[PDB]
RNA sequence: CACCCACUAAUAGGGAACGUGAGCUGGGUUUAGACCGUCGUGAGACAGGUUAGUUUUACCCUACUGAUGAUGUGUUGUUGC
RNA sequence: CCCACUGUCCCUACCUACUAUCCAGCGAAACCACAGCCAAGGGAACGGGCUUGGCGGAAUCAGCGGGGAAAGAAGACCCUG
RNA sequence: AGAUCUUGGUGGUAGUAGCAAAUAUUCAAACGAGAACUUUGAAGGCCGAAGUGGAGAAGGGUUCCAUGUGAACAGCAGUUGA
């Protein structure tokens, strides 16, 4: 419903800004019953959470 | 009916279209429109002007 | 105190209620007097606004720099479609004015003049006057309609005609007609009866009504401008650019007395969309229109004694937003109110032209026909090929048409 | 409880009742004059336009300021508006006087509105910020309605 | 106000709360800062000079400009005076 | 004062963004003897009311700033105590 | 009945002024009675390291965190919330 607190720990746990966490709109139920850091890893381990790619910034016009 | 004119761009100018340009040197021209005229005062030759009928003879196109 | 200085008034009090039409068409309100010696004529006409254009002629004014001189003039282009006549009214003289007093219809009203009897032509079950018509059948109602013409021919002092446009005929989207009181002149009651009754359920073209080079009235309604500010209504001066609560207004309305504002102050309101009524209007030129005799004839419409060149007054891609002209068009000098396609009201000038501005014999040379959607630079789509040859989409037309 | 305007007979008739209304009450008095003398389906299709903005009420008494718009051409009138939450209100209000007509088991076809009544409810306050560090009132309007609906037909 | 330049047929005189600041401006007068000269012992003054110095609100009534309407002709429309 | 510069101006026009406008919701404040058509008269010597006369037609909208000797401070000028 | 009276209540104004400082939101889905404002994803943007980031002092004092509610408040709304 309302995964705020699930994309805040899967932040802090990731290590990345709430910007690169990726939560799968799919499983919302699945993610909504996680409300803890060892929840939140098992969900990582098993994929409904994705720690999304660095956006591109290349340096080739600068090389 | 009266005389019919060349632009800058070699066009005919029917009567009542253009404006006429005179300097101070004493030649007298006159332009078909305000693109034509724009392009004469920036002093941009005929030739390398891809629309202009200067260019068309000098390509040989058509 | 007065006035340090003198300054003519801005704005005329001539034109004082500065409000929108509550007419779309534009009413005579002054017709030609009239004088029986004359022969029986109509007195105005119906009109839309073409378009304009520019036109190349000599001059014979003697004693001016023009004398045998060519000019160019702006035109205007009127497209006039024969009005078709479907009734006739008489007034009476009273003390208290002119009143109406007998009105004869004629059978077999047009679908499009029915059309004007209608605020909503679609769910309409179309009744209009069919009850009414029978009596042009039935012995009863025939002798009806010939008590009412002979209370007419002995009773009533002037008589109109009512006269109708024709929608089909223009390229406008509006389908409801026009109708339109026109006063008939030169002649007896009886005669000018006699004339109108002959020409009931007819049409009148517009040569029938004027004539070649003479000066007439133009009356419509102006471009509404929508709510416009005192600076643009009145064209007063603008306030300095130091002004606090605005520039584009007029900095005293009044003086402490009379203690309240004066209808002669300048204030902001409707601009435009004005009834207006404009007068010596020479005519140029009267166009044809389109014939298929054996094929469509176009050059009828634009080819001058001098330019004989097989075009139509039709520009270049048309006249700007309003479409094609085919029909009789009438070319009036100078300007005329209202929009494209905004119908018009041409009159007989109420003057005598004794002037040598009037009665001036024209005679066009060359008349502009340049595509206005933009600067055109071709007369002719013939002349445009000429010049520019063969293209790439034509190339590849002929490609696929071998 | 004492409803103003009793109807004549208590047997044919139906009653609905509702106070604090969180609306605004010059508004519900206008919409209230708009629907009323209606019979039950045409004021419920008639508030559903309201909603849609496809018919108007007349602001008659509270018009100060009101627009014009075309709708209002239905009634002699010239303006208008179409208040949602007014529209709402008597919906649901109209929906319990269904209510209330199928528990006296009376056909709801053939109802038609005779009475309603709009009354100012006591005010609420908030506070706002002037220019000068002022406050000035933020007060609120709601209101109290009742309605008589009647069998007829 | 005055005067001059120039043009013009002519550059007449005035009123409307010495018209018109919820229209403007603030150059002057007429606050508080400050200098000069004159006066006064002094604080301070000077229709003496100079400089810098906040110009608020209209959504109310009415007026006025426009815009819907509104009264009767049974309704409604067209054409008109 | 001069060179250049330019919408300060001749002489105004157009365009953009946000407002104002209308709708949804929410929603005050100043002010208010009563109310608000004018001319003349008299009058506390400049009336919305009174007299004389001109007249006068529900409800309203967007403007507007002539009037309400508009509102804002028991005049700061001057005089008396 | 007055005292620009005190206290309290209520009107016209008026559903009016107004809810315009800092470029910008859109689609889909979910919960939910109810979605412009809740949440997720996608897109477009912005802050552009002297930040709309990360952390501290003074000051605040439970606003911190979880769950729950839609009475009041967050000048619209809110299933959200200091
Ligand atoms: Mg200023
Ligand atoms: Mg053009
Ligand atoms: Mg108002
Ligand atoms: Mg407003
Ligand atoms: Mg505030
Ligand atoms: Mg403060
Ligand atoms: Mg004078
Ligand atoms: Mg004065
Ligand atoms: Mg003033
Ligand atoms: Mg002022
Ligand atoms: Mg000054
Ligand atoms: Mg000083
Ligand atoms: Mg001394
Ligand atoms: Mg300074
Ligand atoms: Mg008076
Ligand atoms: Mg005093
Ligand atoms: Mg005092
Ligand atoms: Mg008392
Ligand atoms: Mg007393
Ligand atoms: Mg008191
Ligand atoms: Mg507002
Ligand atoms: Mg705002
Ligand atoms: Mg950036
Ligand atoms: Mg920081
Ligand atoms: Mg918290
Ligand atoms: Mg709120």
């Amino acid at each position: 419903s309302m995964l705020r607190l699930q994309k805040r720990l899967a932040s802090s746990v990731l290590r990345c800004g709430k910007k690169k966490v990726w939560l799968d709109p799919n499983e919302t139920n699945e993610i909504a019953n996680a409300n803890s850091r060892q929840q939140i890893r098992k969900l990582i381990k098993d994929g409904l959470i994705i720690r999304k790619p660095v956006t591109v910034h290349s340096r080739a016009r600068c090389r | 009916m009266k005389v019919e004119l060349c632009s800058f761009s070699g066009y005919k100018i029917y009567p009542g279209h253009g404006r006429r340009y005179a300097r101070t040197d004493g030649k007298v021209f006159q332009f078909l429109n305000a693109k034509c005229e724009s392009a004469f005062l920036s002093k941009r030759n005929p030739r390398q002007i891809n629309w202009t009928v200067l260019y068309r003879r000098k390509h040989k196109k058509g | 105190s007065h006035r340090k200085f003198s300054a003519p008034r801005h704005g005329s009090l001539g034109f004082l209620p500065r409000k929108r039409s509550s007419r779309h068409r534009g009413k005579v309100k002054s017709f030609p007097k009239d004088d029986p010696s004359k022969p029986v004529h109509l007195t105005a006409f119906l009109g839309y606004k073409a378009g304009m254009t520019h036109i190349v002629r000599e001059v014979d004014r003697p004693g001016s720099k023009v004398n045998k001189k060519e000019v160019v003039e702006a035109v205007t282009i009127v497209e006039t479609p024969p009005m078709v006549v479907v009734g006739i009214v008489g007034y009476v003289e009273t003390p208290r004015g002119l009143r109406t007093f007998k009105t004869v219809f004629a059978e077999h009203i047009s679908d499009e003049c029915k059309r004007r009897f209608y605020k909503n032509w679609h769910k309409s079950k179309k009744k209009a006057f069919t009850k009414y018509c029978k009596k042009w059948q039935d012995e009863d109602g025939k002798k009806q309609l010939e008590k009412d013409f002979s209370s007419m021919k002995k009773y009533c002092q002037v008589i109109r005609v009512i006269a109708h446009t024709q929608m089909r005929l223009l390229p406008l989207r509006q389908k409801k007609a026009h109708l339109m009181e026109i006063q008939v002149n030169g002649g007896t009651v009886a005669e000018k009866l006699d004339w109108a009754r002959e020409r009931l359920e007819q049409q009148v073209p517009v040569n029938q009504v004027f004539g070649q080079d003479e000066m007439i009235d133009v009356i419509g309604v102006t471009k509404g401008k929508g709510y416009k500010g005192v600076t643009s209504r009145w064209h007063t001066k603008k306030l300095p650019r130091k002004t606090h609560r605005g520039l584009r207004k007029v900095a005293c309305i009044g003086a402490w007395h009379p203690a309240r504002v004066a209808f002669s102050v300048a204030r902001a309101g409707q601009k435009g969309y004005h009834h207006r009524t404009e007068i010596n209007k020479k005519i140029y030129k009267i166009g044809q229109g389109y014939l298929i005799k054996d094929g469509k004839l176009i050059k009828n419409n634009a080819s001058t004694d001098y330019d004989l060149s097989d075009k139509s007054i039709n520009p270049l891609g048309g006249f700007v937003h309003y479409g094609e002209v085919t029909n009789d068009f009438v070319m009036l000098k100078g300007c005329v109110v209202g929009t494209k396609k905004r119908v018009l009201t041409l009159r007989k000038s109420l003057l005598v032209q004794t002037k040598r501005r009037a009665l001036e014999k024209i005679d066009l040379k060359f008349i502009d026909t340049t595509s206005k959607f933009g600067h055109g630079r071709f007369q002719t789509m013939e002349e445009k090929k000429a010049f520019m040859g063969p293209l790439k989409k034509d190339r590849i037309a002929k490609e696929e048409g071998a | 409880v004492r409803y103003s305007l009793d109807p004549e007979n208590p047997t044919k008739s139906c009653k609905s009742r509702g106070s604090n209304l969180r609306v605004h009450f010059k508004n519900t008095r206008e919409t209230a004059q708009a629907i009323k003398g209606m019979h039950i389906r045409k004021a419920t299709k008639y508030l559903k336009d309201v909603t849609l903005q496809k018919q108007c009420v007349p602001f008659r008494r509270y018009n100060g300021g009101v627009g014009r718009c075309a709708q209002a051409k239905q009634w002699g009138w010239t303006q208008g508006r179409w208040p949602k939450k007014s529209a709402e209100f008597l919906l649901h209000m109209l929906k319990n006087a269904e209510s209330n007509a199928e528990l006296k088991g009376l056909d709801v076809d053939s109802l038609v509105i005779e009475h309603i009544q709009v009354n100012k409810a006591p005010k609420m306050r908030r506070r706002t910020y002037r220019a000068h560090g002022r406050i000035n009132p933020y007060m609120s309007s709601p209101c109290h309605i009742e309605m008589i609906l009647t069998e007829k037909e």
